[PDB]
């Protein structure tokens, strides 16, 4: 490698000569210490470098060594159940070697464990010709996950030498014979974070993701490969929502990305996550999760490159045929770092000081998530479902970050503080929230369940929307005009508010709800207000029925806590409501 | 529908406060209007 | 009855005149300083590039 | 042809080439990177033996000493043919439907030329869009510039696709085509159009240029041209 | 190695030529022709020259007959066990006329970033003596709780009152209070030093003082010194430390000055583009650490320009600190001391220091009751002056009578009146006792009759 | 531009006699305190400072008029010799010192006028006299600095003002207040600052 | 050129000169044209940072000097851009000159001639200017009373047109009626009518006469009786 | 760019007959006067100007299509030759001169279109004729000045427009008015300027 020489230092900007063999956007170690930096510009052999750690103690004459590559990540066994920063530095491994509770300057160390030995199991047979993405064998990193080792991009040919055994990531476990020459393949591949991993074909996210949270899957569903934006003010319990999503959702892996968050918010993420338990296996969720953690005082680039590191790792397991769910929080803090890096480059600013490419940069990200057909003759499909959190300035959703996000996503889960002290859990405003997958999901859940589920949901939202308008007008003249015909829809909507939209995620039953359970539940409340509308049109005034239906309102929310196997009770609730009004219709 | 141009910055937030007072006042006078009306209709029937 | 009309006038005058004049003014005020802020930022770059 | 190995400097998306001659304003270029990768670019300004260019894909990963710049001697063009009907292209006219390649009749500057105001002919003819609110109260005329002002979430997608297939001209004109242009839209929004066009057979009557949100910003502004 | 090669002098900036081995932010000192000695700092260094900014100004310097010396080290601080009790300047030099300390070691005031996995989250409740802060917006160790004030709101009395009354409970660990002062008028500086002397808090605290006329380049170093000293008391001595900084608005004004010196273009509202990050660098350095018995807690004070939160100084601060304590002009002009308004005030980690083991078992339950009843009482008050006293239901009238009694007896204690946690909690009951037993729907059957008069 | 040395410095305790009921009652300034009078044109900033200069219970006054009208100064020299008021039995001119700088006078001389009026104040302060200095207007000093900052093509701060404006102003006010002079006679002397700010 | 010829005729030749300059706004526009041409560091709205000084070097060139009989009095005219008082040109002018006379579209549309809004206007030499010897001694008390009365009257009229005349108090309607009559006759006199100072003062009392004596706390009681109608 | 010489200007005191009730009655324009028509899109800036071109009691009409729609000029060259007033027997096109630099036409030539039309209008003004010039729109002219300004790296200026915008405008409208053309005849001519402004 060629060595450079610093000729100028002013703040974060460092210029070094003799960098002719270097490339643009290359990573490089700056100064005697060896701090990481990025090559932004280059005139002749003089490259301009943005040093990402403080340049105090750095002066002209000191060496500058180029890494030869742009910002990348290590992809292989030993990545899962690990916590790094924005640029993939193992925080626990960091502490062990450096023997400190801090992060020192110029500390470079490998991301994966290169000394650790894994048992590789060759499933590929010598002689066959492989392509990019084709699985050659696998290593059970941590069940539930089988880390499927596959052929990297840029290489293809007939495999000659291979069989199983115990190796490390540096050991050439296989040999391919491309027409260029004989190149051996390690069980770890490196990949740039600002470039998406190649696929065969991108498809539409049309398959709903089972979270179990009623308010989501029914009215605002997100499909496998979709994207959802969540604004989390304090008190709304956004953290509770994220955890439930990470645990109950039918995804194979989870990628958490903490971008430039508070110090007293990040270790919560760190320590509370192994405490999460994976239902299907009964073991900790961290055996299923790759975590990226950064704080507001960490290097500005790590904060900016955070979501790109995570999405690259997500694309890696996506190519395995797995379903990945990457969670970013906060993307509004990510953009508040991207904004800063723009200022250092003296770029002409866009809206609210943000760069003019904030939308493009955001679009580039979310477009890398989705249902795709992974490379390889197997033509397996994987998915990346993106959940991103935003923290608006004044609860304002017209701010550039949120605005540009909704421009490229189809799901919006609005967390309202006004609903928080109303003890509405989850605190999701059913009015402002929306999901563009709802119609497609409706056709899916209609067929697979074989009921008119979409009609029930459409009916559910229509009632609630009417509750809003009723509340505006009931604000006038009080309860009057009584409007029993309208007042009825309120008792239905009031029900719909409690039975379904409200669910304590700490209650052993009220924390998860399968499809057939959700169907049976909503069917009760719908048929209630339907048979309630029957006796309304038959000439019977209805508070006389409200008293007769005291015996059924005790069961409509007991159905909420009704166990999985015992849906028999959660079905008899529905033809029971028929006789109640009927007995009251006789008077 | 614009009043007059008085460009200042702290004037903006004082105006937001004036807005909330106006809404408070409007709210108070609206359910005061109905309570005054409440007794008005009561007394008309006695009046007539 | 007389006082209802007085109060009705005040509510109407407050809702139709006062409040909308406030909202539309703070918007036009917000837009002004929004433009003024970045109109200076550009000039500063010119000062920077001297 | 002209192949120059000398790049003075690279700053952001902008590149500077020295010792150059015969280069014009808005002239198209091709960058031969050291890894063999070819990136397209455009001349923003040229002075003396120096020309300032902007790279579409970006300047990321380029080694100056081992990269070369070729000036194609023509602005951003489009290969035109009557065989473009039924086909789907990207923002730069490159095919996307994975069909057979097209041999262009000729090439045209996407900037085009300005119609002589004298030579202009007042629109003066009816187009049936099918939508009553338009065809009756806000009639569309042959040669008219009639835009749709919408909002987020609003079904302007559904309205556009509807017009795309429903719109025909009376008097039994055997020749009526639709050029549908997508600018910086998401993947699924693009798939919505391309799927609805095929299933309604409107694709057989239309030429489609599809540009995405992740696509280069320059490609996004060259798409309508 | 003294260079006599001064080429340029523009503003406070100075240019030195023909040099080598010079580092960024390296400390320098310039020997004048008259003999006067001034310090400086390398703001920019090129291949054969370097730019330096003189702290003590550039007045009366002859370029030809002056010399510059490079000390080969950044701004460091003398760390010593014998540090508590003495008053220092922004740079660390003594101001108290005491025995000059021999430091254990010199450390860079910038410090280092603490590993996320190393962080241990705080649980211990910290008592400040102020009811509005110790009950409704409770302070927990290692937290970062700021104070929002204005020009003339008694934020200097409250600042003195906190450190005087701030005390860890039970814990056998000694209590350190690293106070830091930034760009303040002499009277304000003299006020604080005297007030810490008489209360004996001086022997229980460390003081870093920085006057307004003091150079701007050391106004920026003042917090970094204190935080480094605070980190020297907690993480390497196992002490629970409380840090207080004032003013933080003055820190930004001085931060802006050296940016224009570097000719850097300001980002927003005239403040530089790294303001948020620069704040986070010295704010986010607080909290417990795994394995160590240390503790760093910050209470930064800032004056919002013309009582506005949307201003860059308190707004950006909110994205870093957990919660806020806001003083109100309306309250201070009504005689409320301290003029803390609890409605806009907030503490994001308050529940971590409440409950049995840290405080009384009704702490959380009570807190929300007094809070909700205040808002309702304020709304009863506003409707009262518009519709008359009689329009109120007489229990909305007692909610109104509650809401002013709440401010005058609970909130207003006095800048020199300490209130222990127990004295504050049953005080709430004494005020809640005004309200009948029917409305108090935030408290349960164990606690309502165990404490209510 | 060099602060005259002192032994140490005191807290201003004694209230001043302005004669103006508004400020002497609700918003009082002590002997050696710093008062600012911000207000648009026509609010009476100069009038107030004239009224304070006339009837103050101090021993000496330095009315510094920089960047403001000329007639305002000729007004003072025409009348002050004719006005008489205790604690001095004699005229007011035997108590006052004028530093005139009209708005059409050279711009660089504005900063000088401020720094000269405060040095003369520090001088009589060292004697042990109570002195009050009226800066009218302090905004003109800043606007003077803004030109020179612009002409030097320096990177400007808020509203074009130099970024060192806040630090340069602090130096002016931290050169006032009640202190004890040098030597060991230990006479106390106070400098009260009545600054006129004129915001746009 | 004008001010030099003014100070020449007034001082060297002892004449009494009245200086009229319009449009003063177009002057500052010209300065900004050269400033923008010289790539100078721009102040507010692009205007030169030395605008206040340059403007001062014009307006200050007026007054009287010892020994010389002649006089130079100056009345510049500027059109406020955006009708905005806070604009640089009217702002800086207001800080320099000895007061200002302000016109308003609201008054002009009302058919008031001249449309002079007396409330934001100012004279800084009215003190030593008028009193006994040059005017009547009531000249100082009348204007200060008319100010406070119009300030209360106009504001009452605002409340009247939105909340109704029957929503004011009896004394409010007295001021509201006064405020209107103030504008229509005192302010509005026509461009070709010359009022002597006596007629004005006489009319001054007539208009403020329609108020109780108890409300006027700004005029000498001995002064009242003598001049009160 | 240089206005054609005249003997002297005269006060425009004779009102123009446009045939528009709202204009000729309430807000009339005299021969030699100038009128601005600011308004949003679709308000009727072009329609109003077409009406003046059709019915005004002038000898000649010079219409300038400054950076606007091409169809709006094509609409004129077609319809005008078919609009005959009953007295002459001849069409309206035989008294008009059209200048058309549309929006998609080279921006720099927008300024040329403005100055070309007004000069032609001056040429017939010197013949003692009453001419009326329409500018549609003058905003596109100012937008052209701003474009070339940024290219020349000039400095603003208000809202991006150069500092000399007002002058160019003031210079333009001052070329209109009642004049006495050069010559022994001392004949009288006039130019009435109607300009459409298109505010954002
Ligand atoms: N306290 C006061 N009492 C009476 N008249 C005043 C007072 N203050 C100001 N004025 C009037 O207002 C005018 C403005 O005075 P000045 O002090 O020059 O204003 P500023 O200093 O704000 O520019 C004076 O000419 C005077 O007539
Ligand atoms: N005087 C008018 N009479 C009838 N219709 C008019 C008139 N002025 C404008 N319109 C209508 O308004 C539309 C706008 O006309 P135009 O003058 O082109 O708008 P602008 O030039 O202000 O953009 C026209 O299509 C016309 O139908
Ligand atoms: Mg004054
Ligand atoms: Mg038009």
């Amino acid at each position: 490698m060629q060595i450079g020489k610093i000729i100028k230092v002013s703040g974060p900007l460092v210029m070094a000569e003799n960098m002719s063999e270097a490339s643009i956007q290359d990573m490089c170690l700056v100064g005697d210490l060896g701090v990481i930096g990025e090559i932004i510009e280059m005139r002749q052999d003089v490259a301009s470098i943005q040093v990402y750690e403080e340049t105090s103690g750095i002066g002209p004459g000191e060496p500058v060594r180029s890494t030869g590559e742009a910002l990348s990540v290590e992809l292989g066994p030993g990545i899962i159940s690990q916590m790094f920063d924005g640029i993939q530095r193992p925080l626990d491994t960091f502490m062990e070697v450096t023997q400190s509770n801090f992060l020192g300057r110029g500390v470079q160390l490998p991301a994966l464990d290169h000394e650790k030995q894994w048992w590789f199991e060759a499933t590929i047979e010598e002689g066959t010709e492989v392509s990019a993405g084709d699985i050659i064998g696998y290593v059970d990193e941590t069940k539930i996950i089988q880390h499927k080792i596959m052929v990297p991009n840029g290489i293809k040919g007939t495999v000659q030498k291979i069989e199983s055994g115990s190796f490390t990531i540096d050991d050439p476990i296989c040999v391919i014979e491309t027409e260029q020459g004989l190149k051996e393949l390690t069980m770890m591949q490196k990949w740039p974070v600002r470039r998406g991993r190649p696929i065969k074909q991108k498809l539409n996210p049309d398959v709903p993701m089972i979270t179990g949270q009623r308010v989501i899957d029914t009215f605002f569903p997100v499909t496998k490969g979709g994207a959802a934006a969540v604004p989390g003010p304090f008190g709304a319990g956004k953290t509770v929502v994220q955890h439930q999503i990470a645990k109950w959702s039918d995804v194979d892996l989870v990628v958490y990305v903490g971008c430039g968050e508070r110090g007293n918010e990040m270790t919560d993420v760190v320590n509370e996550f192994p405490e999460l338990i994976d239902p299907n296996t009964g073991e900790s969720l961290m055996e299923r999760t790759v975590l990226i953690a950064n704080t507001s005082n960490m290097p500005v680039a790590a904060r900016e490159a955070s979501i790109y590191t995570g999405i690259t790792i997500a694309e890696y397991f996506r190519d395995m045929g797995y379903d990945v769910a990457i969670m970013a929080d906060s993307t509004s803090r990510w953009a508040e770092a991207l904004r800063e890096m723009s200022g250092r480059l003296e770029e002409m600013p866009g809206d609210e000081g943000y760069p003019a490419y904030l939308g493009s940069r955001l679009a580039e990200y979310y477009e890398r998530s989705g249902r795709v057909i992974a490379l390889g003759s197997d033509q397996r499909e994987g998915s990346i479902t993106a959940i991103s959190a935003v923290s608006p300035s004044g609860g304002d959703i017209s701010e550039p970050v949120t605005q540009n996000t909704l421009r490229v996503v189809k799901v919006f889960w609005g967390l309202d503080s006004s609903l928080a002290q109303k003890r509405h859990f989850p605190s999701i405003n059913w009015i402002q929230s929306y999901s563009l997958y709802s119609t497609e999901v409706g056709r899916y859940m209609d067929q697979i369940l074989q009921q008119d589920w979409s009609d029930m949901v459409t009916e559910g939202m229509r009632i609630l929307q009417e509750e809003e308008q009723l509340n505006e007008i009931v604000r006038l003249v009080g309860i009057d005009s009584l409007s029993d015909n309208d007042r009825l829809t309120l008792e239905v909507a009031k029900s719909i508010r409690e039975d379904y939209l409200q669910q304590n995620a700490f209650d052993d039953v009220d924390t998860f709800t399968s499809r057939e359970k959700q169907f049976n539940m909503l069917k009760v409340i719908l048929t209630f207000g339907k048979e309630a509308r029957k006796a309304l049109s038959l000439g019977a005034y209805f508070n006389e029925i409200m008293e007769g239906t005291v015996a059924v309102r005790e069961r409509i929310s007991r159905s909420k806590y009704i166990p999985e196997e015992e849906l028999a009770k959660i079905s008899s609730i529905n033809e029971e409501i028929k006789e109640t009004i009927q007995l009251i219709v006789s008077e | 529908m614009r009043l007059n141009v008085n460009p200042t910055r702290m004037e903006l937030t004082r105006l937001k406060k004036q807005l909330t007072t106006a809404t408070r006042g409007h709210k108070l006078l609206k359910d005061k209007q109905d309570e005054l009306m409440r007794q008005f209709i009561l007394l008309i029937r006695k009046n007539n | 009855a007389e006082e209802i009309e007085k109060t009705r006038r005040r509510v109407n005058a407050l809702e139709y005149m006062t409040i909308p004049q406030l909202e539309e003014t703070i918007y036009y005020i917000k837009m002004k300083l929004e433009e003024n802020e970045r109109a200076e930022v550009t000039r500063l770059i010119k000062v920077k590039n001297m | 042809i002209k192949e120059y190995r000398t790049i003075k400097e690279v700053v952001g998306p902008l590149m500077a080439v020295e010792k150059v001659s015969g280069v014009k304003y808005e002239e198209l270029i091709e960058v031969r990177m050291q890894n063999g990768e070819i990136r397209r670019g455009q001349v923003l300004e040229v002075q003396e033996d120096k020309a300032m260019v902007q790279i579409f894909e970006g300047t990321s990963g380029i080694n100056l000493k081992n990269s070369s710049v070729r000036f194609l001697g023509h602005p951003l063009q489009l290969g035109v043919s009557e065989d473009m009907i039924g086909r789907v292209f990207d923002g730069l006219g490159r095919p996307k439907d994975n069909g057979p390649e097209i041999l262009p009749e000729k090439y045209l500057d996407i900037n085009g030329e300005v119609i002589n105001p004298i030579a202009r002919d007042y629109p003066d003819e009816f187009i049936q869009t099918g939508i009553s609110a338009i065809d009756h109260l806000n009639t569309l005329v042959r040669g008219q510039k009639l835009p749709v002002f919408s909002g987020s979430g609003l079904p302007h997608k559904e309205l556009a696709a509807q017009i795309a297939r429903q719109a025909t001209v009376l008097d039994s004109s055997d020749d009526f085509a639709v050029v549908f242009a997508a600018i910086g839209i998401t993947f699924e929004e693009a798939e919505f159009f391309m799927e609805d066009f095929r299933q309604t057979g409107a694709i057989d009557r239309s030429v489609m240029f599809m540009n995405l949100a992740n696509d280069p910003a320059i490609e996004r502004i060259a798409t309508p041209r | 190695k003294e260079y006599r090669t001064i080429k340029e002098v523009v503003g406070p900036l100075m240019a030195v030529e023909k040099v080598s081995g010079v580092k960024y932010e390296e400390l320098i000192e310039v020997r004048m022709q008259n003999g006067e000695i001034r310090r400086g700092q390398v703001l920019e260094v090129q291949e054969d020259k370097a730019m330096v900014q003189i702290f003590e100004g550039t007045s009366g310097i002859n370029l030809k007959n002056s010399s510059v010396r490079f000390l080969g080290h950044p701004l460091q601080l003398g760390v010593s066990e014998d540090m508590i009790g003495r008053v220092f300047d922004g740079l660390g030099r003594p101001k108290d006329n005491g025995p000059e300390i021999l430091p254990e070691k010199y450390l860079d005031i910038n410090g280092e970033v603490i590993n996320p996995i190393a962080r241990d989250y705080p649980d211990e409740f910290i008592q400040t003596g102020i009811s509005a802060i110790d009950h409704l917006n409770t302070l927990v160790r290692g937290q970062k709780l700021p104070v929002f004030s204005g020009s003339g709101l008694p934020h200097k009395e409250l600042a003195a009152q906190i450190a005087r009354q701030a005390t860890v409970l039970d814990s056998s660990d000694d209590f350190a209070v690293v106070f830091a002062a930034i760009g303040i008028t002499f009277e304000e500086a003299e006020f604080f030093m005297e007030d810490f002397r008489q209360t004996g808090a001086i022997d229980r605290s460390v003081m870093f003082m920085n006057l307004a006329n003091d150079p701007a380049i050391e106004r920026i170093a003042t917090p970094r010194m204190a935080l480094t000293a605070a980190e020297y008391l907690a993480y390497e001595k196992g002490m629970h430390v409380l840090v207080i900084m004032t003013d933080m608005t003055n820190y930004a004004e001085a931060l802006r000055e050296i940016s224009a010196a570097r000719r850097e273009v300001p980002g927003r509202r005239g403040y530089p583009g790294y303001l948020y990050t620069n704040l986070a660098t010295l704010f986010e350095r607080a909290g417990r650490i795994r394995g160590l018995k240390g503790s760093v807690t910050q209470i930064p004070i800032l004056t919002m320009p013309e009582d506005d939160k949307t201003h860059p100084i308190p707004d950006l601060t909110g994205y870093i600190t957990e919660g806020q304590i806001i003083l109100t002009r309306e309250l201070y002009k009504s005689g409320i001391q301290p003029p803390i308004d609890v409605l806009p005030s907030l503490s994001r980690l308050k529940d971590k220091g409440t409950g049995a083991g840290k405080t009384r078992e009704d702490h959380a339950a009570t807190m929300n009751q007094l809070f909700a009843a205040y808002a309702q009482g304020k709304q009863a008050k506003e409707l009262a002056v518009v519709l008359g006293e009689s329009a109120l239901s007489d229990i909305d009238k007692i909610y109104a009578k509650f809401a002013e009694r709440f401010e005058n007896e609970y909130v207003n204690q006095g800048f020199y009146t300490n209130r222990t946690i127990t004295e504050t909690l049953d005080l709430g009951w004494e005020l809640l006792a005004m309200l009948p037993r029917t409305e108090l729907k935030r408290i349960k059957d164990d606690l309502l009759d165990k404490y209510l008069p």
